[PDB]
RNA sequence: UUGGAUAAGGUGCCUAAAUAUUCGCUCAUGAGAUCCCAUAAAAGGUGUUGGUUCAUAUGAACUAGCCCUGAAAAUGGAUGGCGCUAAAGCGGA
């Protein structure tokens, strides 16, 4: 027996608790030799730890973790609570959520962070340039507003 | 002039009590426990004493 | 603490803690505003915590208390003197850092216009579990005769408005930048442009 | 692989037997699981076990093989009970305790941390007597039982734990534990 | 430590509820209580479209259970109050002396006057919005009241302290002013 | 003497090294804090944490962890100090 629009209301209740650890909810690694690394929560194991698995696009094995070392992201991806990492690597692909994340304000910050990190020295000065240019255009446009 | 109704509630608020047999502390009637810290809380509850 | 000089907010900190980052630090060698030392906290109860100053404040020299434990309660005084504590004031270089740290009650002429720092290791939200029973400093020094309290609150109210004003003129300025900046991404080269959003900017 | 996780609790098989004696030219062996620190620990413990049950001492018996058990599934979540014996500093108890884990010694590793935790129970006071897998059918611990629930879901209230890189004592603004 | 733990509080009819970060606020026919929880850690959730308020606690010990009940009792007090004020029932008792009980002040104030004949004057201010009645019906009581149950309550509380005799054997002197009952309008 | 790498011990600051990681326990209206060591007990506790044995998701009885009471002395005052409670406490890894 359907809700019709109830099923409004339901999607725009502002819960305070959204991202719950929980199958296929995506997972920023924080603290370890994996760190900056995404892997997904595929089992719980105890209220504190967590079987994480970078499907092997990412870098982290199978493997159990101290759910301090987690960081929940805004992305899920519905997963049967068995999946083993052949699974979950097919499902992410599908879906896509690699490419959500990364489009999502603090994945691209991250990708550019990367980016600035691994930039060459004359890269940095090609940045410096443009930003000198755009100051020099930028300038010019305030002294026109004024 | 204390009719009999009134006397019974001002009896269920001064009297109908328990007492810590350490501390003297006023409890409720149903008490199992002081509630004072200085006795550590015993066991040992008598009833206020009547007339 | 490469800096000049650190002003910290020292709001919602946990007394100790905060003390403790402060002290290392004047050790080092760098100046630090503590500044808003009425809203410091402490991990305690209250009514334990003033237990505790009071005990404190008993403590005096028997014969003569013009010297002895001096009893110095602004909330400001208590955060210098803990954090005298953990400096070996007694030599010169304790003594030089001790001096380097300046503590403030509200705040007042420049350390309302300089970025207020927060020590995050020391904060009362990330060190205390929330069923745990804490004190705001200020009070505490209330209830064991301060009294500079009220106006105190007053100055930080009048002081909150003047930031808020302050605080849209920038988001104002800021907002113009960005549109200064949308306009003249279009009009640099192309190259350059493209280089620049690779980089974030 | 992650070294600052690690509890190195592994499960050693011990077979070892009592010298064979003109008298007595056949004994009998004796097996155990031993959950150790290393190979050599687990023997000792196999000795002492033998001391406490048979008249057999390390000088007169002689280990037949120490093997070392690894976790056949140890990714797959399993619900381990413990019985426990352990001295408190007045007596002697037994107890029953059971832990969520991902192989035998995880569990054993868990509860070691409890004893001690819990009743200050140290590593010598205490003897694991068994160790088995329980079917969600027979687990009589409630803060198990709440595992084993069916669509198993709850937030992260968790502080974080950031990279040392990353902590950094001077911060510029007022980080949130709520995050979302 | 429980993974969730829950209590749900239904809404009355005519009752404006506004929670926020646990400040919650319920207004209605008499009166507009705002009442802070921020010290336990508690989701109260609202639905407006239903009637009813979740409170749910994630993890924690039957410490945070507890709180939770609590929480949740206090809500549905305040619901009550709002809908229908609390009516504290005190009547008076002598033995002796009558109690003069003397309302003033827009009927906050109770001046008490002639407790066990001592020919001065007992005061005992009401708190926040919280009315001081005498009797329609009987002779003795007196009726305090104004949705706040707590804050009725300790203004009955108050008042009792203000009358009861000091060094005598309490057995004895049964003299006072008791609450009677508690009820509703 | 130079360099190394350890011992006992430590690693919040004083104080060189962890506001390390990891799992518990503990809130104390005179917490606790590390061999000798600079004190505490019998007895209690419907404090909370595990258990054990019993009965019909409640009622019992126990049991031992931490905590509380028991716990009062004279200059002011000492886990060495500051302080610490998502510990910088206690027990582990
Ligand atoms: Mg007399
Ligand atoms: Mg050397
Ligand atoms: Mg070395
Ligand atoms: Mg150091
Ligand atoms: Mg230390």
């Amino acid at each position: 027996v359907e809700l019709t629009e109830e099923e409004l209301y339901i999607s725009k209740k502002n819960l305070l608790f959204k991202r719950f650890v929980e199958p296929g909810r995506l997972c920023l690694i924080e603290y370890g030799p994996y760190a900056g690394k995404l892997c997904f929560i595929v089992d719980i194991v105890t209220i504190t730890r967590v079987i994480v698995d970078g499907a092997f696009i990412t870098g982290v094995p199978r493997m159990v973790i101290p759910l301090k070392r987690l960081k929940l992201l805004k992305e899920r991806i519905k997963i049967n609570k068995n999946c083993k990492s052949g699974f979950l690597r097919k499902t992410v692909n599908s879906t896509k959520v690699l490419e959500e994340f990364n489009n999502s304000k603090l994945g691209k910050k991250m990708i550019i962070k990367k980016k600035r990190d691994e930039a060459t020295d004359f890269e940095r000065f090609q940045v410096y340039f443009a930003k000198r240019e755009l100051k020099k255009k930028m300038t010019t446009i305030k002294n026109k507003k004024n | 002039a204390i009719e009999p109704s009134l006397a019974q509630l001002a009896q269920k608020y001064n009297c109908q009590k328990l007492i810590c047999r350490k501390c003297y502390a006023r409890l409720h009637p149903r008490a199992t426990n002081c509630r004072n810290k200085k006795c550590g809380r015993t066991n040992q509850l008598r009833p206020k004493k009547k007339l | 603490m490469y800096k000049k000089e650190y002003v910290i907010d020292c709001k919602g900190h946990l007394l100790g803690r905060l003390a403790s980052l402060i002290a290392k630090e004047l050790l080092n060698g760098q100046r630090i505003v503590a500044v808003r030392c009425e809203d410091i906290n402490i991990s305690g109860s209250l009514y334990r915590n003033k237990l505790k100053y009071q005990e404190f404040l008993r403590l005096r020299t028997n014969t003569n208390p013009k010297k002895g434990p001096l009893h110095l309660r602004e909330p400001s005084k208590i955060l210098w003197r803990c954090v005298r504590g953990m400096l070996p004031h007694k030599t010169y270089k304790g003594q030089l850092a001790l001096k380097k740290l300046k503590v403030c009650v509200g705040m007042p002429y420049p350390y309302d216009k300089k970025k207020k720092y927060v020590l995050p290791s020391a904060l009362r939200a990330f060190r205390l579990k929330k069923h745990r029973r804490y004190c705001r400093l200020g009070t505490l020094s209330s209830r064991v005769g301060w009294n500079y309290d009220t106006l105190v609150k007053k100055n930080e109210v009048l002081r909150k408005q003047v930031s808020k004003a302050y605080y849209k003129k920038k988001v104002n300025n800021l907002n113009e930048k960005k549109e200064i900046k949308t306009e003249a991404l279009n009009l640099i080269n192309p190259e350059q442009r493209q280089v620049l959003e690779n980089f974030g900017y | 692989i992650d070294n600052s996780l690690n509890t190195n609790i592994h499960q050693y098989h011990i077979v070892g037997r009592a010298i064979p004696t003109a008298k007595d030219k056949n004994p009998n062996v004796y097996r155990m699981c031993i959950f150790a620190k290393n190979d050599t620990n687990a023997k000792s413990r196999f000795w002492y076990f033998m001391k406490k049950i048979n008249k057999l001492k390390k000088s007169n018996g002689e280990l037949l093989a120490c093997e070392q058990i690894k976790e056949r599934f140890p990714l797959r979540v399993k619900n381990y009970g413990v019985l426990l014996r352990y001295d408190s500093r007045t007596g002697t108890h037994n107890m029953y305790k059971e832990f969520r884990d991902t192989t035998k010694e995880g569990a054993i590793a868990q509860l070691y941390s409890e004893m001690a935790g819990r009743h200050r129970a140290r590593a010598s006071s205490i003897n694991i007597i068994r160790i088995s897998e329980i079917s969600s059918s027979l687990v009589r611990r409630p803060h198990i039982k709440q595992l084993l629930k069916r669509r198993l879901r709850f937030p992260a209230l968790h502080l974080p734990t950031l990279q040392k890189e990353y902590r950094k004592k001077f911060a510029s603004k007022r980080p949130s534990t709520y995050r979302m | 430590k429980t993974i969730v733990s829950t209590q749900k509080v239904l809404i009355p009819e005519g009752v404006k509820v506004a929670i926020n970060a646990r400040k919650v606020t319920v207004s209605g026919k008499y009166g507009t209580l705002r009442r802070s929880f921020r010290h336990l850690p508690i989701d109260i959730r609202l639905n407006k479209l239903k009637k009813y308020i979740k409170v749910v606690m994630w993890f924690g010990v039957p410490d945070s259970l507890a709180c939770i009940r609590t929480v949740c009792t206090h809500l549905k007090n305040m619901f009550t109050g709002v809908t229908k004020k609390f009516l504290y029932k005190m009547r008076l008792v002598h033995a002796h002396f009558p109690i003069n009980s003397n309302i003033v002040d827009n009927n906050t104030r109770i001046e008490i006057r002639n407790y066990l004949g001592e020919k001065s004057v007992r005061f005992v201010k009401a708190l926040p919005g919280v009315v001081i009645e005498k009797s329609p019906n009987v002779k003795d009581e007196i009726y305090v009241s104004g949705a706040d149950i707590e804050n009725v309550s300790l203004t009955a509380a108050l008042i009792h302290q203000s009358v009861l005799c000091r060094n005598k054997d309490i057995r004895k002197f049964l003299d006072g002013i008791y609450v009677s009952e508690v009820t509703t309008v």
